[PDB]
């Protein structure tokens, strides 16, 4: 409950786990997208 | 039995809410009508002196709806700042019962006034709908998110000002009048599409302008948004301000209970 | 943009955790 | 059971920090009513504020395994622009009380103070000694074990003293008193032990007369 | 000498105007110290406000030909965030005293009020006893003939009471004493007659004990 | 003593007390009030300098702004400081010689002296930089300034008396000082205002007084139609009479 | 303009004398 | 322009030190 969220649970559920999953996705899974640019007018 | 601190906090918050309810909208309910007819008093003169100007600036958007979509959020922000500031000094004598912490006064003030402003927003939307104007937002979820971000930003700024200025009584006026220029630089009165471009970047430093533009963009269809206006900047501003205000209250927590 | 996104997310997570911790500390202090 | 463990309390003066209380390891007695005698410029009012949990010690701790009432004082403690009635509702709402006993407490506070229509008037309209009756009634409405009294009954009539004595006798055998005042017959008739503060140090006299004589000279 | 002329006093309340005094005619005896006593919330402070020129009666007047001091009491008469020294300086400048006499009065107040560094601090950070000491010294530093002490001595130590008694005996030949208090020993030891106010009328007891008994019962 | 001597001594003591709080413990306020007008002028040199040169090229912004800023600042200071009186000396009303009118009078003298010093310093430093600084018609400028002084003191006394029952209505009055700074023509010349908007603005006496002061200061400065001294003079006289009479009414309520 | 300039100088001199008298009184009272 | 960048680096370092000191005092007082 309210008087159960120790510093270990707060750090793990708000800092550690999201960073771990996001960095795993970014470094391992995410595919890179090249961008080609042009500048025109009529 | 032990009365766990959440119960004590909620009881103190309810008691403070009931206490400042009398002081906010008058002792005889003479202030509720004032805050009811204040927005219509604003829009009457605003359209009276700017109807043709807004018609030439942009069609397809009625001026009363454009003014309503920017007034009440700004009323929320301004009143949040003011009441959050005055809450700590309003109940100096009440800090004598071991449970009325200074943060509880500002929390109760915010929880009362956001409810009051939501009520008057609902009444204003109903009135606009009764006159045949457009009143239903196209994307209400994003509008609610922007409104929540603005509300929490205003509460954060009010708490920071309350914890800082408390030692300097004459500083309140310095930020009591500073809200009035924000009423003319946030784009609430007039659309920002007519502003000169060279003043655009410096004017974009105001997060309230970004929040107002984002809220308006979620209310009407095909509403264009200025380049460089985003939600990430107000979100970061508000989050950093809330963190800093909470830390500053934590540092000077005992000083505020000097009575 | 991997590393900039990771750094921004790290700062945001740290700020959120600090805000939550300060809020719970403020809540906890109400005693008799 | 109330004990003090290395209290230090100071204030932010322009000329450094004025240490009102240095390191104190005093242990209060038990099952007695204490008279805090002290003198002008001492730390009696600060001690009664600290004992009531009003402000935290700067560099100490006040361990208390007992319920201690808030300091009644002689100034403050009440909300401005409010009647005594709504002040009593606020106080009883802080403690989380049911409506029936809330109204009973309001009735008890109203009947303790010999105040007429002024009870439904703001505290500014009150006299300097009527608010003392209101505060004493509000403090005695609730159930505690150590009532902190800070010169509150110094501005009351003989009827007020008689009423306070009668109600305290009605509360005898279950609660105690910590009274600080400069009226020595009040301390003689109300307190069993004496705690004298001097240069920030608290000393206990088990006899009223010895501490009172140290106070005179 | 101070005489009343059918003066009535009232305050603005939503329920009406409560009459603290209604057509009051009274004549204070001369060459004696007057004990002004009464039940809580019954005159004795509006009376001393009118005696000191604080406010004017709505319908009536107070006629005197004798200088009257300001009504020193438990509050008021001083400005917060202001050093007690410069408050005394402002009071001296109000009466148009010369620079040397102003310095002499400041020194007399400082030596009377046995306060150290706190004498050079704002009056808001003062305990009740030291504020009372400063107020009593300021009142005694001026050459008046009647002094209006509004129970400001209830928060003073034995040292303050002894010093006040000595400083009043120093100039007891010509000056006089109008004192309101709820404690009885000081009234007996200072006053020679008694003035009791009950509802809206004042009554004179040439015997101190008779008036004390009437007020108590 | 004579009542005049008592009033003079009370006013002197109140002025001495008020100077320390208005200025500061270390007199840091002189580092602010002297910096008070400059901070306003500089930003307007970066905003409408070229716009003003297009509007009127005869005069220059560094002098046009000063000729209307410090008089407006002094009017605003009079109104604000006189409105905050009585309360700030509420504890001092305990000596039978300190009356509520004396506090506002002493604050008036203090504000007038401070703003006159600021005006003298500003004119000196404007003449130091080579700008036109000597007034053309000094007597007319002094008369218009005195009329503005009387109007400001009257409004301050009236608001101080009338806000005793309702303190909150005081605060909005301070807020109401902000729009006047934008509508009195201080920042920008009022000749650029569209014709259908001027008659509503003609009801503001501060605009007339500022225009007349600028006309008396600069050589060949034109005055718009409907701008006169009779209307501000009558407004100031009527307001002063009403404020004094209302203070006479509530003479004992404040004390 | 002889009389005009004389009147202007009169007003300026009176104002300057009043302000400097106030300053001198404050200095003399503060300097003890 | 090395001497111009030196002042900016000094300002940045001072601000970082102030923020770090404030947060570490916050942690210490916890
Ligand atoms: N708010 C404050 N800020 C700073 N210093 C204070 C403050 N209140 C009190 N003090 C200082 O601490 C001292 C503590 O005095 P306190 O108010 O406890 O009264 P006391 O000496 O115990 O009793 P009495 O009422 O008889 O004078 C004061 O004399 C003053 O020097
Ligand atoms: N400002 C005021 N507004 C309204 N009523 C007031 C005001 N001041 C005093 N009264 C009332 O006037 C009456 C006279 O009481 P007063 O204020 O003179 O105190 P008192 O009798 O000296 O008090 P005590 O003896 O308890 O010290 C009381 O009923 C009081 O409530
Ligand atoms: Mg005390
Ligand atoms: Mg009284």
């Amino acid at each position: 409950l309210v008087s159960r969220l120790t510093a270990k649970r707060l750090q793990w559920a708000l800092v550690y786990l999201p960073m771990l999953v996001a960095t795993v996705y970014f470094l391992v899974f995410s595919a890179d997208r090249y961008v080609s640019e042009s500048v025109i007018t009529v | 039995v032990k009365r766990s601190p959440w119960q004590i906090q909620q009881a103190v918050l309810f008691a403070l809410f009931l206490r400042e309810l009398k002081t906010r909208l008058g002792g005889r309910w003479l202030g509720v009508f004032w805050v009811l007819l204040e927005p219509v008093a604003h829009i009457a003169v605003m359209t009276t002196l700017f109807s043709l100007a807004h018609r030439a600036a942009m069609p397809s958007i009625e001026y009363p709806v454009f003014l309503i979509t920017g007034l009440i959020p700004f009323f929320m922000f301004r009143g949040l700042v003011t009441r959050l500031m005055e809450a700590i000094d309003s109940n100096r004598g009440l800090f004598a019962y071991r449970q009325v912490k200074p943060i509880d006064t500002v929390i109760a003030r915010a929880m009362l006034e956001i409810s009051l402003q939501s009520i008057v927003y609902l009444i204003a939307l109903g009135t606009l709908g009764w006159l045949g104007f457009h009143f239903l937002p196209v994307r209400a979820l994003e509008l609610a998110g922007v409104s929540a971000v603005l509300i929490m930003l205003g509460a954060s700024l009010g708490l920071f000002f309350a914890v800082v200025t408390n030692e300097i009584p004459q500083a309140r006026a310095i930020v009591r009048i500073s809200l009035l220029p924000l009423y003319f630089v946030s784009g609430v009165i007039f659309p920002v599409h007519t502003i000169p471009p060279q003043y655009l970047p410096l004017l974009q430093l105001n997060p309230v302008l970004h929040l107002i533009e984002l809220s308006r963009a979620s209310f009407f269809p095909q509403y264009r948004v200025l380049q460089g206006i985003n939600l990430a900047y107000p979100a970061g501003f508000a989050l950093l301000s809330l963190f800093l205000a909470l830390m500053l209250y934590r540092l000077r927590r005992h000083q505020l209970a000097s009575v | 943009r991997r590393w900039y996104n990771l750094a921004t997310l790290l700062v945001v997570c740290c700020l959120i955790y600090g805000v939550v911790s300060l809020v719970v500390a403020t809540i906890r202090d109400h005693q008799d | 059971m109330i004990e003090l463990r290395n209290l230090t309390k100071w204030y932010p003066t322009p000329h450094g920090r004025r240490y009102v209380f240095r390191n104190l390891n005093f242990r209060f007695p038990d099952d007695v009513s204490i008279g805090l005698i002290g003198r002008n410029g001492a730390g009696k009012s600060t001690l009664m504020r600290l004992l009531g949990g009003i402000e935290a010690p700067n560099e100490g701790e006040v361990v208390t395994d007992v319920s201690i009432s808030w300091p009644v004082g002689l100034s403050g403690g009440f909300q401005g622009s409010l009647t005594a009635r709504e002040n009593v509702k606020f106080v009883c709402r802080i403690y989380g009380t049911s409506h029936e006993d809330m109204l009973r407490k309001v009735r008890f506070v109203e009947e303790f103070a010999e105040i007429g229509e002024h009870f439904d008037l703001p505290m500014k309209t009150y006299s300097s000694g009527m608010r003392s009756r209101v505060a004493f009634g509000l403090s005695m409405a609730f159930d505690f074990d150590y009532y902190l009294i800070d010169q509150a009954m110094a501005v009351g009539d003989a009827q007020f003293r008689a009423k306070s004595r009668a109600v305290f006798d009605s509360r005898v055998g279950q609660a105690n008193m910590i009274l600080v005042s400069h009226n020595m017959n009040d301390i003689k008739e109300y307190c069993d032990v004496v705690v004298l503060v001097d240069q920030g140090q608290a000393t206990l006299y088990e006899d009223v007369e010895a501490g009172i004589a140290a106070y005179q000279g």
